[PDB]
């Protein structure tokens, strides 16, 4: 009831699911599925009970290639798996009857903790996750096999690392989506340092869903950053609901229409006509044989490019299967819209920024690497609040096999365990769904 | 027959080494000394060259009321002042600073599969040999590509290189042997088969980047600078586009994936970037030291030299400079390689575990601990008791605590074969101390050591590692003098006496076997010695771009 | 679609080069082994190595964005990724670097491109690379005095001609004949000796560069002078500006 | 007259600096130089004497194949190569950002009103200078308590020392003038008058450690070891216990509570200490080059000697080498500070600037921003268009883009005397320039000039905030050359034209203002070519402690 | 003194929208009482958040 704004809520097969949904159903601040997935995300820990056993048996702990010689120790843990994982859960449930999950995978071989949410209740971040989840399996590993006060130390060295003579958990067995709070770039950046690659990971390389699972955290540390208060919160919500939520089908039309033989372009001269044609911009001065376009909603006007933005994201990347050139169709997606129209490019102007210093530092010897291993907390793709990233995750998705630093290659663990879980594999139906729940409530 | 420290002590002082009294405020202050002479008339000439008043021997108290003291360097015969033992006099230590600074370990196995895999290119001994000749120009800062590029002066950067080890024999034979650390040239028969097996195929970089550039800068700069010049010299030598999408898959392999560092970095109240001494672990400062593969009939010897190298760095550069300044802790760390005092207490303890047990023979449990350490400990203060030149020697507490506890915890882990229990003898050492003469270090000193024998065995999140993890930023460990070094010792300790070829990493330990450093390795005490006779030659000085 | 506002001739041709329905105009005819030759990936009557296996021979996930969007051809094969690079004199090529990316991704599908000062790069699937690169270098796009096709060394944009016209080549891939006056590419793009140079036909004249380049310079047309082009890049700014305080 | 590049465009070609054609490929390649010359023979002296291949005119491509030229330091008459300019060949540079590094700005404020009301002594004048000539003995590294201590060599740490300053002219007076920086002599008379409305009656100490252990340390060692020394003197010249509760105070006071870094630290990802080149913000930089208290009546020459300090600091040492290495990025910078091609473009647009508005006298609005950047982007790209030697001597377009915009977004800033007008400016300049050439710079170059116009003026978190508290941290800045030491100029620009006494920071100014500092901060563009000609002498050196 | 709703942390990873929201919301309220221009306006970001993102 802040905003009169309306969108209708589409699936990732573009029908329709529930119409006219006040914009502000969609909000972080107010849409319980958004808070599950990032409550989820805090409390989630990913545990690799046969690399602990394998580094234990070698001595090799503590980073890579190291290995103290004399220290073997030989211990059946996936073999005794269920026992160890029952005497760890007990020390991590606050209660019996909490939110406490603990689940085998892989025949013993891993397994998904869920830390319960009483003790992110009365914790300052989330770091409680790795470190309730790490001292519950190296005491019940401990316990299970009576290892002596003399040998424990190198259990504590398997499965949390060099910690804390390292600042990270270097060498660590587990492994979670967020990093720790010392690495990000400024205050309200933790919901940003999640790499691209962990999002395809966790949504199986679903384009849709992973577009949309970037675009949730991305938005959602924009409230916590403070840059959806106020003047700009409008922008944020209507950038989530078109470019992340396929908001009215606009993104998955666009890329219909465009799919078979489309180019950049031809995804620009489509969203230019739609835009037109929906009343969110006009002709606001003729100049010789070019027409100037105004708008009276810059907002709007913002979100409908976005969502063009996607789609010949979807489009380009799609058409080769391979992910690189998303920093190249994020750069020039804006500058010829800009010169296409005369209004302003997505985040006036900082998508195409951010894709000028992406290309370089995706295409040269000073940093970066491929588009899976950046984030919005990484320095070369932090600028834009929360446009451009989403689109890195959705040509990653449709790579086919191009990259060396694949989903497979540095998210394997986070693959196998945070797939698991419903509302980070498929976000766009729970936050639908939620939407539409809570409409009459706005 | 003399205890090893009876030479030292009868060329400090006219009293034999078990007289109690002697004469003192006769001496003519710092007129006695050689060296603060030096000092005294530098400080005039500085003074008044610039226009500001500068060292002044009548500022607060009058130095040189007592014998102001020559130290042997343990293991040689060079006797010099305390003076000449501070990291500022003495360009050997320098150096080995600025060698490990700019030393950075660094794959080329997923390089070769960036190039068989995306380029679809082939990687031969032959290709190797090329890109190392084109590296070997580049990675001192020249170019191999670009028009119009301008270059560093290749004598200002002459100690900058690229070297490669490797397991397999017969691929290391077919690359030219200038860039080859030869693995049996260097070690001994049967640590060369342990140090091949850990690497196996694989194929390592030892690049040093110039001393010159690591003093104009820091030590988070050489895995940068590392990793530019192995992407040009990738470019160029397997024909890549000069920039195209698979370049950052080498930048992110060469800074990242396949990287090892020498240093992490720290947190924020001590912020620094990798390469600095305080991410250093104990692991990997013994395997840098080299004494493993030439002194391995003699597990003290290797012991020591490892804890001359930490003592050094961690104490007088580490803690006594970056972390502090000014005059700053060279004698809290000549004590533990001076006088060879700590060789005695180690060659006894080394000698009472070798005829109870066996070296590696005794139980590793507390009743071991008990054993050796206490008795480690008593001969270590017994000396001190008497033989009051040796106590006058080593005048402060905090210095015998030191000494007496990493006599006790290398010996408890001689006879164990594991540093966990030879780290309890340490704090146990320090215990015993303190009860006897009723005085440990200065006042901050045992703050590791009451939270220590808690903390050894403890599993908690910033409380339980193993010692050959744990190094300067563990958090008991992070502020004081006499501890840092000397853990480096004992972490070396079980594995001298195992035969083992490295503490913690192999990787680290083949790659400061090499000839080309500046600095000596495998004879640490020497180089120090030859640095306090103004005898050793640093790199990195800038008077070939200075006037005569 | 309006491509570029302005009234000069140099705007007009930027507009065209965006356009894919403005029938490029073809300058030369090249040899499909001699573009193979010039982008040195492979030899002609090489297989083309792969990447990954056949599209067809994967279990891809059910998607529709997939199914909606077609892949290139060497996509649906595992093509290794690959490119093309050249580099624009500021005498009046025709093309110029980014006229060329804003170009490319108005006409060729699945491209990667980047624009620098000295160099302009695409790279695209090893097949379609091929297709795209014969229009690259037969028609205007390409000039063989003040245009070279270079994947390093790239030096010359902004340097002075030589006595024939031609454009600094470090490497001097590109070879002007004084007997033909016709310029023959003599090395690959990296560089490589070629065992037959390939003909790449006569350099444009003074006047038809001028008909053609995209550059604007105050012996040309100016960008100054072109007061509607002018009026939009301020535009923009000002919005830009604007929208970063409040909306 | 005459354009002010074009004497050096005639001393660097055969050619008039208007014709379109040249000759290429007969110059000899390298041989052409006398430089990579010397390079070539001291490449074949380094790899005989070491047994590695190094330096080797033959890998890669071959230079030379165009005029390898020499370039003009910019308000001098002296031409050298460029690789004469880059950092690690030149001493002068080296020694700029060591006198930087090793300075810290520490208050006494704190400090005496501790030692009045809780040791409950007296502070006048005379023990002031007392304790001044205690920390010039000790800050040094020399000893003023125990016995037996060893100490820094005096000639090695000759550069280190204390000095302060206040604006209350009498208490100056009072205060042993071999320690004070005299404001009234060392500024012009209204410069002097605001700079001490700004102090008052506090007192500031400037302190300068010593090269040698800045270069063998890093920047967040320089507040560490002057608080030690400070901590020393104050025990020693007000007889303090030597160590009690109150020693604490005299510690936080000047580790910080009254402590002026000259940068913050940086983030994980490029983690660094204090006192390095990225946390020093622009306004500080301004502040620390002295140019604005020589040359001010031409903010010109003012503005353009700050940007030679930035371009030279931030792109070759900081950019170049702390977050890359290698060959580096010399060039890049010597744009800004070469040919006096920056300098004709800057007079440009002053002139037009001050004949149609008059300095500082310009609506603070976009239609200034609009007439003024527009009108001398075009003023500066006509004259690459009109002389082609020009482009080819500025050949890279990332060069070309940073001097036209750094010359418009100075001019803009002296009409509105505001500088966040100016840096809207820049921005602007880039876009028309990208537009007219269908170019602008390297690869990743405009990231922040895309991102540059929205965030001039937004006030969102990691957005908003004025230029002259922007630096090479501020998000969008972080990564790429040719920015931040322009941005530097940019913020110097309008108080230049104003006649401000300091662009951001008072205690800043006042402490560069200091001839016993070794690198001669009123002069910047002098001294760089003075190291390139090898006439500088820096500080640092061990030749005294090395073999003859 | 100001408590920001807690609704806005049950959506955070940790605590830094305190001081966010609560400084964005003084700077651009300043803003709007006094009709702060645009090119002025960033003086009130640094009286109220000081040296961020430089620091
Ligand atoms: C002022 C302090 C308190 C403070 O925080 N640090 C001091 C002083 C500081 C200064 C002394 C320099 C000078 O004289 O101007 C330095 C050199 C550090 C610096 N700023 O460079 C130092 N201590 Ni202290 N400090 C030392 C030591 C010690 C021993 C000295 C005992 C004695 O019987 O002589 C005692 C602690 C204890 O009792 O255990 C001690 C105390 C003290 N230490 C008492 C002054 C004691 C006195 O009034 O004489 N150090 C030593 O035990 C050996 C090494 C020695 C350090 C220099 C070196 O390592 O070469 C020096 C290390
Ligand atoms: C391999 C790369 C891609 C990579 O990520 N960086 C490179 C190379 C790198 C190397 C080149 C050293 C070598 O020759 O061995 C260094 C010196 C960095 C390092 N490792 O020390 C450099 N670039 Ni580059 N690089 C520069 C330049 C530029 C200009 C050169 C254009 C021209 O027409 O010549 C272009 C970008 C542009 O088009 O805008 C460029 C590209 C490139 N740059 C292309 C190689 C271009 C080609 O193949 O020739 N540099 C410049 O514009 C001037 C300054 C110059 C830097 C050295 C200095 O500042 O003195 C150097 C800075
Ligand atoms: C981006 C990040 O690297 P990372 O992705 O490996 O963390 C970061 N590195 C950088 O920001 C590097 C900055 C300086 C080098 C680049 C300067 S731009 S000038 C060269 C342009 S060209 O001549 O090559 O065309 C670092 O923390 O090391
Ligand atoms: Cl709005
Ligand atoms: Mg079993
Ligand atoms: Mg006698
Ligand atoms: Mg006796
Ligand atoms: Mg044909
Ligand atoms: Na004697
Ligand atoms: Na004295
Ligand atoms: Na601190
Ligand atoms: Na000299
Ligand atoms: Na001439
Ligand atoms: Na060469
Ligand atoms: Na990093
Ligand atoms: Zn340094």
């Amino acid at each position: 009831a802040k905003f009169e704004d309306k969108v209708d809520l589409y699936d990732d097969r573009g029908n329709l699911v529930e119409e006219q949904v006040p914009l502000e159903a969609l909000s972080p601040l107010r849409n319980p599925a958004i808070k599950s997935i990032v409550q989820g995300i805090k409390r989630t820990v990913a545990v690799n009970l046969e690399g602990i056993e394998n580094a234990l048996k070698t001595a090799k702990v503590g980073g890579p290639a190291c290995k103290i010689m004399g220290r073997e120790l030989d211990l059946d843990i996936v073999g005794n798996a269920e026992s160890i994982a029952a005497a760890a859960k007990e020390m991590i449930q606050v209660t019996e009857d909490d939110d406490t999950n603990v689940e085998l995978l892989g025949g013993g071989k891993r397994a998904l903790v869920q830390v319960p949410s009483a003790r992110f209740d009365v914790a300052a971040e989330y770091s409680a996750a790795p470190l309730v989840t790490a001292t519950a399996f190296v005491q019940a590993i401990i316990n299970e096999f009576d290892v002596s006060m003399y040998d424990a130390n190198m259990v504590k060295a398997a499965v949390l690392g060099r910690y804390p003579q390292s600042v990270e958990y270097m060498g660590a067995n587990i492994a979670t989506m967020l990093d720790i709070p010392q690495k990000l770039e400024g205050p309200g950046y933790a919901l940003r340092n999640i790499m691209v690659n962990h999002v395809v990971a966790a949504t199986l390389k679903n384009t849709l869903q992973a577009a949309a699972l970037s675009t949730i955290l991305e938005q959602t540390a924009m409230f916590e950053m403070g840059d959806a208060v106020g003047a700009f919160e409008r922008m944020h919500l209507l950038g989530l609901a078109y470019q992340g939520m396929n908001a009215d089908n606009l993104v998955f039309d666009l890329v219909k229409a465009n799919g078979k033989e489309g180019t950049v372009g031809s995804v620009i001269a489509d969203l230019v006509e739609r835009a037109l044609e929906d009343g969110v911009i006009k002709v606001e001065k003729e100049l010789t044989d070019y027409k100037v376009y105004g708008t009276d909603d810059l907002a709007m006007w913002n979100a409908y490019a976005a969502a063009g933005l996607m789609a010949a994201t979807m489009v380009n990347q799609g058409a080769a299967r391979a992910a690189q050139g998303v920093s190249s169709t994020l750069l020039y997606y804006n500058d010829l819209i800009e010169f296409e129209t005369g209004l302003p490019s997505v985040d006036f102007g900082k998508v195409e920024g951010t894709a000028v210093g992406f290309s370089f530092f995706s295409h040269s010897i000073y940093g970066g690497g491929g588009p899976g291993i950046f984030n919005g907390n990484h320095i070369v793709t932090r600028h834009s609040k929360g446009f451009a990233i989403p689109c890195v995750a959705a040509a990653m998705a449709l790579d086919a096999g191009t990259q060396m630093f694949s989903p497979e290659a540095t998210s394997g663990l986070i693959k196998e365990v945070f797939s698991q879980v419903d509302e980070f594999r498929e976000p766009l139906k729970y936050v639908v769904e939620a939407a539409a729940e809570i409409k009459n409530e706005i | 027959a003399d205890k090893l420290f009876i030479n030292a002590l009868k060329k400090k002082f006219e009293e034999s080494p078990e007289e109690k009294k002697t004469t003192f405020y006769t001496l003519g202050g710092w007129k006695q000394s050689e060296r603060k002479t030096e000092f005294v008339n530098a400080g005039k000439e500085v003074a008044a060259k610039r226009g500001i008043p500068q060292y002044n021997p009548d500022i607060g108290t009058p130095l040189g009321q007592r014998v102001l003291m020559p130290y042997q360097v343990s293991t040689t015969d060079t006797y010099v002042e305390g003076d000449d033992l501070h990291f500022v006099n003495n360009a050997a230590m320098q150096q080995m600073w600025d060698d490990i600074r700019r030393t950075v370990i660094v794959g080329l196995n997923h390089a070769h599969a960036v190039i068989e895999k995306r380029l679809g290119k082939e990687v031969t001994p032959e290709t190797i040999t090329h890109y190392l000749e084109t590296v070997n120009h580049a990675m001192p800062g020249a170019a191999v590509v670009q028009e119009h590029m301008v270059e560093t002066h290749p004598a200002l950067v002459a100690d900058s290189y690229v070297k490669v080890f490797t397991g397999n024999d017969e691929i290391a034979d077919e690359i030219d042997p200038a860039f080859v650390i030869d693995i049996n040239k260097q070690f001994p028969e049967d640590q060369a088969e342990t140090l091949k097996a850990e690497v196996g195929d694989g194929i390592w970089q030892v690049v040093r980047i110039p001393t010159i550039v690591s003093r104009t800068c820091d030590g988070a700069t050489t895995s940068r600078w590392s990793a530019m010049q192995i992407g040009m010299s990738m470019i160029s030598a397997y024909k890549q586009a000069a920039g195209e999408a698979a370049t950052g898959d080498f930048a992110y392999a060469a800074k990242h994936a396949e990287v090892i560092h020498m240093g992490t970095y720290l947190p924020v109240r001590r912020a620094r970037g990798e390469n600095e001494p305080g991410g250093v672990p104990f692991g990997y400062l013994a395997d840098i030291c080299q004494s493993s593969r030439v002194n391995y009939e003699d597990p003290v010897r290797v012991s020591l030299d490892v804890v001359a190298t930490g003592a050094m760095l961690y104490d007088q550069i580490w803690l006594g400079s970056y972390m502090s300044g000014g005059v700053g802790f060279t004698q809290y760390a000549t004590a533990a390689y001076t006088d060879n005092i700590l060789d005695d207490f180690t060659y006894f303890g080394k000698e009472y575990v070798e005829d109870k047990y066996g070296l590696c023979e005794a139980p590793n449990n507390m009743d071991t601990v008990l054993d050796v350490a206490t008795e480690v400990t008593f001969y270590g203060l017994e000396q001190y008791e008497e033989y009051p030149a040796l106590l006058e020697d080593q005048f402060g507490g905090s210095q015998r605590a030191a000494v007496v506890a990493a006599a006790a915890g290398c010996s408890t882990a001689f006879a164990t074969g594991n540093a966990q229990t030879g780290l309890s003898g340490w704090y146990l050492s320090m215990y015993l101390h303190k009860e006897q003469h009723s005085r440990l270090g200065f006042y901050g000193y045992d703050l590791q050591d009451q939270c220590g024998a808690s903390n050894v065995f403890s599993i908690r999140g910033d409380e339980g590692l193993p010692l050959e993890l744990r190094g300067p930023n563990y958090p008991n460990y992070a502020m004081n003098v006499g501890h840092q070094g000397e853990y480096a010792g004992i972490s070396q300790a079980p594995h001298a006496a195992r035969g083992d070829a490295f503490v913690f990493n192999p990787l680290v330990k083949i790659a400061f076997a090499d000839d080309n450093l500046v600095f000596d390795f495998t004879n640490v005490r020497g180089e120090f010695a030859k640095g306090a006779l103004r005898e050793f030659e640093p790199a990195g000085e800038r008077a070939l771009i200075t006037p005569a | 679609a309006q491509y570029y506002p302005g009234t000069t001739k140099v705007a007009q041709n930027r507009r065209n080069f965006c356009n894919p329905e403005y029938e490029l105009e073809k300058l030369r005819e090249i040899s499909d082994e001699d573009v193979v030759k010039i982008l040195g990936h492979r030899a002609p009557g090489e297989e083309y190595p792969s990447v990954h296996p056949p599209l067809e021979e994967m279990d891809e996930p059910e998607d529709a964005i997939r199914e909606m969007v077609e892949p290139i051809d060497g996509a649906k094969a595992g093509d290794r990724v690959r490119y093309i690079q050249f580099t624009d004199s500021m005498y009046f090529a025709p093309a110029q670097p980014y006229v060329r990316s804003r170009a490319y991704l108005c006409r060729y599908r699945g491209a990667d491109a980047g624009t620098l000062s000295g160099r302009q790069i695409i790279e695209t699937r090893e097949r379609d690379l091929e297709k795209i690169s014969k229009e690259l270098l037969e028609t205007e796009f390409f000039d063989p005095a003040r245009s070279g096709v270079r994947g390093k060394s790239v030096h010359g944009h902004s340097l002075r001609l030589d006595e024939d016209g031609m454009m600094f080549d470090m490497l001097r891939r590109q070879i002007y004949n004084k007997d033909t006056g016709r310029v023959e590419m003599v090395k690959n793009q990296i560089g490589d000796e070629l065992d037959e140079p390939v003909d790449l036909g006569e350099p444009l004249d003074e006047e038809t560069l001028m008909e053609k380049t995209t550059i604007y310079r105050v012996d040309g047309e100016a960008y100054r002078d072109d007061v509607e082009a002018v009026e939009i890049m301020q535009r923009i700014h000002v919005l830009r500006s604007q929208g970063g305080f409040n909306l």
